[PDB]
RNA sequence: GGGAGAAGGCACGCUGAUAUGUAGGUGAGGUCCCUCGCGGAUGGAGCUGAAAUCAGUCGAAGAUACCAGCUGGCUGCAACUGUUUAUUAAAAACACAGCACUGUGCAAACACGAAAGUGGACGUAUACGGUGUGACGCCUGCCCGGUGCCGGAAGGUUAAU
RNA sequence: UUAGCUAGUAGGUGGGGUAACGGCUCACCUAGGCGACGAUCCCUAGCUGGUCUGAGAGGAUGACCAGCCACACUGGAACUGAGACACGGUCCAGACUCCUACGGGAGGCAGCAGUGGGGAAUAUUGCACAAUGGGCGCAAGCCUGAUGCAGCCAUGCCGCGUGUAUGAAGAAGGCCUUCGGGUUGUAAAGUACUUUCAGCGGGGAGGAAGGGAGUAAAGUUAAUACCUUUGCUCAUUGACGUUACCCGCAGAAGAAGCACCGGCUAACUCCGUGCCAGCAGCCGCGGUAAUACGGAGGGUGCAAGCGUUAAUCGGAAUUACUGGGCGUAAAGCGCACGCAGGCGGUUUGUUAAGUCAGAUGUGAAAUCCCCGGGCUCAACCUGGGAACUGCAUCUGAUACUGGCAAGCUUGAGUCUCGUAGAGGGGGGUAGAAUUCCAGGUGUAGCGGUGAAAUGCGUAGAGAUCUGGAGGAAUACCGGUGGCGAAGGCGGCCCCCUGGACGAAGACUGACGCUCAGGUGCGAAAGCGUGGGGAGCAAACAGGAUUAGAUACCCUGGUAGUCCACGCCGUAAACGAUGUCGACUUGGAGGUUGUGCCCUUGAGGCGUGGCUUCCGGAGCUAACGCGUUAAGUCGACCGCCUGGGGAGUACGGCCGCAAGGUUAAAACUCAAAUGAAUUGACGGGGGCCCGCACAAGCGGUGGAGCAUGUGGUUUAAUUCGAUGCAA
RNA sequence: AAUACGUUCCCGGGCCUUGUACACACCGCCCGUCACACCAUGGGAGUGGGUUGCAAAAGAAGUAGGUAGCUUAACCUUCGGGAGGGCGCUUACCACUUUGUGAUUCAUGACUGGGGUGAAGUCGUAACAAGGUAACCGUAGGGGAACCUGCGGUUGGAUCA
């Protein structure tokens, strides 16, 4: 790494890829759910996480985790995915924006309500 | 081979001081005479002495204080692979004023403090810290 | 090396100019030498003569007639050029260079001939006969029980005498 | 993982053309030009002043604002004109949309609004030329979807408000509790005080300078007309506008949410769950006391915003120029030669290219920054200043570097003379041994392992003596000894030959070092052609052991090993340590010279070269390396950026072939790794014991019974213990 | 009563040392075919789009060059016409369009080479201690698979009384 070696062959920069490639640098892209199905995660956890397999707006086909405690999602219904890797489901990188545009919020949740789309209680 | 006589001189000073020599010796030259003159002026050697008619040996008598070395660190700046020519505002100030930096200016070889008081840059040969 | 003339496309007549026939070829004179003759140099007259460019013009069509590749893609079989069922079969059959095995020490093995002899060969294991396979690349795996062939002559059976 | 490209192509001469030079365009000629300092080709992209980040060097990026370029449905072409090859012009062709009397016609929002569509996502089919600027006009004036303003949007930045004070019955109520109580909490109620902003009414600047009439003075002028300049009285010209701002009214009224609380990260307890529901930015939570999930109470942080996502930079010294690393963590080409390139000892003289210094031109303004001014403050607007780290020009200086010219001798090399050497290439030859053959003896076993067997043997083997034949390797010397650049090289002799090192001299006089591409050598295995073929021996067969054993072990045994020619170009090609060169305490040996001293006996005092072990400061993550450095440095080259995927695919070059070389991605995990430490473990070692084994006596397991258990059976056969240690 | 010669092995311990890829700590962790599912990746008879090179055909309007024809107000003119112009024809250049043929890139494609992840699946036990045959590197052959064997190399291998 002398300066003659540097001008003969330059110091190559450190480029790297985005971990959410299907969003196309859009913060929320709108997907149509083709499937909604449960999967048990990879060990040492054990549950039945709900992954909705959506076809995005730009032709991409990705599954995406569903948050909250329970849901209402079927197929044929447009939702918004927002990125963010769920650690324990192998090969799922997106969450669904709970509250957005067909997927209503959790039932009777009182705290953290903006993250799950629930109006103020009176 | 001997691709840097000035770094030969500086490495000999650093080695002799870190190995507790008293009178180190090297082959002489005009730039070595000028740099050793700067060091004897500022007080990083006791006295230098160039002996020899056709090809001489320059001898440097090293200083000590309480056993420890006097030159704490000494290094090149403008090595021959990559030379460092510096303008007057972009001059160094090694060790926040304490150490000296030898600059060859148009008016011979002189310490960077004298270079700032004469108002011209040059080439930085060493950072006697 | 090939493929390949791959495919595919353009120009093509006549007339005028360059040039009253060009470049090139041939070389008469004439002049000088000349070891003097069917000798050699500049010398280019005359003769012949492409081919190209520009312009003009004609026809519907300029290689105008006769002569004169159909081309491309995938694949089988065979390496190819060759040869054959004269006279229903020309091939995927036969051969082939190459590979291997085997026989043969020269009065060769082998064949044709009772035999002489001759081919082998006026050659001598890098040669010759026979057999199978059929360029080149990657390769040729297991079995000696059967039938052959080669080595044994210790033993059983064994002919003429 | 694009090495060739270029036919008007590079240049010339002549003609033409252009506002202007020019292959701009032609005729003819020359055969050139571009290219590893990246031509050509592919993909992406408007560029810049700047903006975001960064301490800084940089990285990303080009929204508003400003400059420049390009385009105006797509593809062309020219005209008019000063200026276009023309946004709201012409002509041609095309797709789309629309009208038709079917002959034909028309149109181009990437102008401002707006619509449909796409999208996660981005506004009114608003008022005025009052201001600034533009176009025309002598002007008045007209046009002006530029511009000034209004509407929308928490999109950002900034400012303000939701009261203030008193107030302990520490009220109730919630929540928790060791049932004392704590907490919500001076918080609420209460009593007193204020009215910012929103609402109600009143006053109201400034953005307005101009323009239009008339008059006075002057200038032209034959002219006191006309016109222009200078003043002088008049009504005057605002979309914003219900303006900025000021003043008065009445009342605490009309005005607080979001995220988080296991660590990182400020903030903890109860209840509901029970590997379910779920959270997650990473480490991990959840299996019956969850500070991590859901709810409550409490708190912490931000606040008219709070978060989640996306995107950049930082942290990331995690692409390192400032600012990394290479023995073992990923990383030194297998080794050498060497062109370009990079660097270059020492003395003098010149030049002054690089360097430095002053001045000049310049770096548009805006922004950034420093002082300042204004909008009540801030955001914002704005004056002056440096900066604009640059570029060019002039003028200097001469230390370094460069050029140029002359010198030196230490670096590099040449000669003279030896020494040491398994250095290489070619040809001879020697003995020991193995095998095969042939012959003699002589008899029943040989060979083999852990134990056997297949095999060889009554056709006379193995042992044994003689004569051959053949091929290969060279016992002892032999030693971390030597030589070579690396691979490597091992009996002896000859022929050819390279290199090293030492001594006194002499000589050339920077001729040096490193080296991308390029080339040459490069173990073994492998391939081709042709020989040889004793041993050994993959493949293969048979025998065993085994659960099976396509292995180890045994009996055989073909490639191959070997010789000559080539090809492959790989190895844990290792010192896992690129080359060169300098300097830095020592000891122990070995090897090969050499100087001296009396080699006074197989000594002793030094200097070289080469080489192995211990070790100091230094260094190192530690281990360890340690004058042969992994110490302190310099020159040049190679290489690495998490583990896999993978030194693999594809593509190129090479290869007859096996394959070599160059060499990614998608995905996937939060690790993979190096050194050392404590344990544990070993069919590792050493030492030692124990009824462990040995040496002995007796017993169970066989039979019958007692008793406990596992199973079955049942209405219940209660429950618990279940390796030793039930 | 019997027997103890002794430590060669048998298991369980104790201490030092060494090696380690093991720490619920060898009853440890670990490697590869096979069977099923899923994802991405290459080859794949091909097939369909995008862009683009080449060689060519092509010729609307426009310009520039020429000209038989028709025609014309500005100049000369003897009034005859002359110059010059316009239209028209034509040649040059060039767009749309057309054919042929490559180059690149994307999508898709039965089937397949390998790769990765998965619930107590099947067959083994190759590696880590001398891992029970020391491992490993290269290369070749073989084989259900870890791998085994040949030839050469390395210590990054263990025991040294
Ligand atoms: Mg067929
Ligand atoms: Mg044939
Ligand atoms: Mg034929
Ligand atoms: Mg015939
Ligand atoms: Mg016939
Ligand atoms: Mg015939
Ligand atoms: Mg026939
Ligand atoms: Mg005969
Ligand atoms: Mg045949
Ligand atoms: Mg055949
Ligand atoms: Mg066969
Ligand atoms: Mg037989
Ligand atoms: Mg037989
Ligand atoms: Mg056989
Ligand atoms: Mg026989
Ligand atoms: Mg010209
Ligand atoms: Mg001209
Ligand atoms: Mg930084
Ligand atoms: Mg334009
Ligand atoms: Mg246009
Ligand atoms: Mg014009
Ligand atoms: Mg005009
Ligand atoms: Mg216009
Ligand atoms: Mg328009
Ligand atoms: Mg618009
Ligand atoms: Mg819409
Ligand atoms: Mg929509
Ligand atoms: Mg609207
Ligand atoms: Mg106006
Ligand atoms: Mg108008
Ligand atoms: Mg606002
Ligand atoms: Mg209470
Ligand atoms: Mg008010
Ligand atoms: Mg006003
Ligand atoms: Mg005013
Ligand atoms: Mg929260
Ligand atoms: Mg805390
Ligand atoms: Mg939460
Ligand atoms: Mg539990
Ligand atoms: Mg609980
Ligand atoms: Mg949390
Ligand atoms: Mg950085
Ligand atoms: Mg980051
Ligand atoms: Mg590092
Ligand atoms: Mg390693
Ligand atoms: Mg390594
Ligand atoms: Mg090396
Ligand atoms: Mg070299
Ligand atoms: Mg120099
Ligand atoms: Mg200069
Ligand atoms: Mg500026
Ligand atoms: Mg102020
Ligand atoms: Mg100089
Ligand atoms: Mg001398
Ligand atoms: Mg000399
Ligand atoms: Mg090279
Ligand atoms: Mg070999
Ligand atoms: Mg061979
Ligand atoms: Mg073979
Ligand atoms: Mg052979
Ligand atoms: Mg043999
Ligand atoms: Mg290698
Ligand atoms: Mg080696
Ligand atoms: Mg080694
Ligand atoms: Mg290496
Ligand atoms: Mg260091
Ligand atoms: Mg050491
Ligand atoms: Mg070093
Ligand atoms: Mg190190
Ligand atoms: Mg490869
Ligand atoms: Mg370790
Ligand atoms: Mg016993
Ligand atoms: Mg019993
Ligand atoms: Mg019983
Ligand atoms: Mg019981
Ligand atoms: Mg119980
Ligand atoms: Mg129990
Ligand atoms: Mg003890
Ligand atoms: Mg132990
Ligand atoms: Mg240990
Ligand atoms: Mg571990
Ligand atoms: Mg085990
Ligand atoms: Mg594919
Ligand atoms: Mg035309
Ligand atoms: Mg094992
Ligand atoms: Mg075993
Ligand atoms: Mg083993
Ligand atoms: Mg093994
Ligand atoms: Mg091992
Ligand atoms: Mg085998």
């Amino acid at each position: 790494a002398t300066v003659n070696q540097l001008v003969r062959k330059p110091r190559a920069r450190k480029v790297a890829k985005s971990n959410v490639p299907a969003l196309e640098a859009c913060p929320q892209k709108r997907g149509v759910c083709t499937r909604v199905y449960t999967t048990t995660p990879k060990k040492p956890n054990s549950a039945l996480r709900k992954v909705c397999r959506v076809r995005l707006t730009n032709g991409f086909e990705v599954t995406s985790y569903i948050g909250g405690e329970g849901h209402n999602l079927q197929e044929h219904s447009v939702i918004l995915i927002r990125g963010g890797r769920v650690k324990d489901l192998p090969g799922v990188r997106y969450h669904t924006v709970r509250g957005a545009l067909d997927c209503s919020g959790v039932k009777d949740r009182k705290q953290a309500r903006s993250k799950y789309g629930v109006k103020r209680p009176k | 081979s001997m691709q840097d006589p000035i770094a030969d001189m500086l490495t000999r000073i650093r080695n002799g001081q870190a190995a507790n020599k008293a009178a180190v010796t090297m082959p002489s030259s005009k730039l070595k005479v000028a740099i050793a003159n700067v060091l004897k002026e500022e007080g990083f050697i006791e006295d230098f002495k160039v002996e020899g008619d056709t090809k001489p040996e320059l001898e440097l008598t090293l200083k000590y204080f309480q056993g420890k070395a006097v030159v704490e660190s000494i290094q090149r700046v403008s090595r021959p692979g990559l030379r460092i020519y510096k303008r007057k505002d972009e001059l160094p100030k090694v060790m926040a004023g304490l150490g000296i930096a030898v600059v060859s200016t148009s008016k011979g070889v002189m310490t960077d403090r004298a270079a700032r008081q004469a108002g011209l840059g040059g080439e930085i040969i060493c950072y006697v810290a």
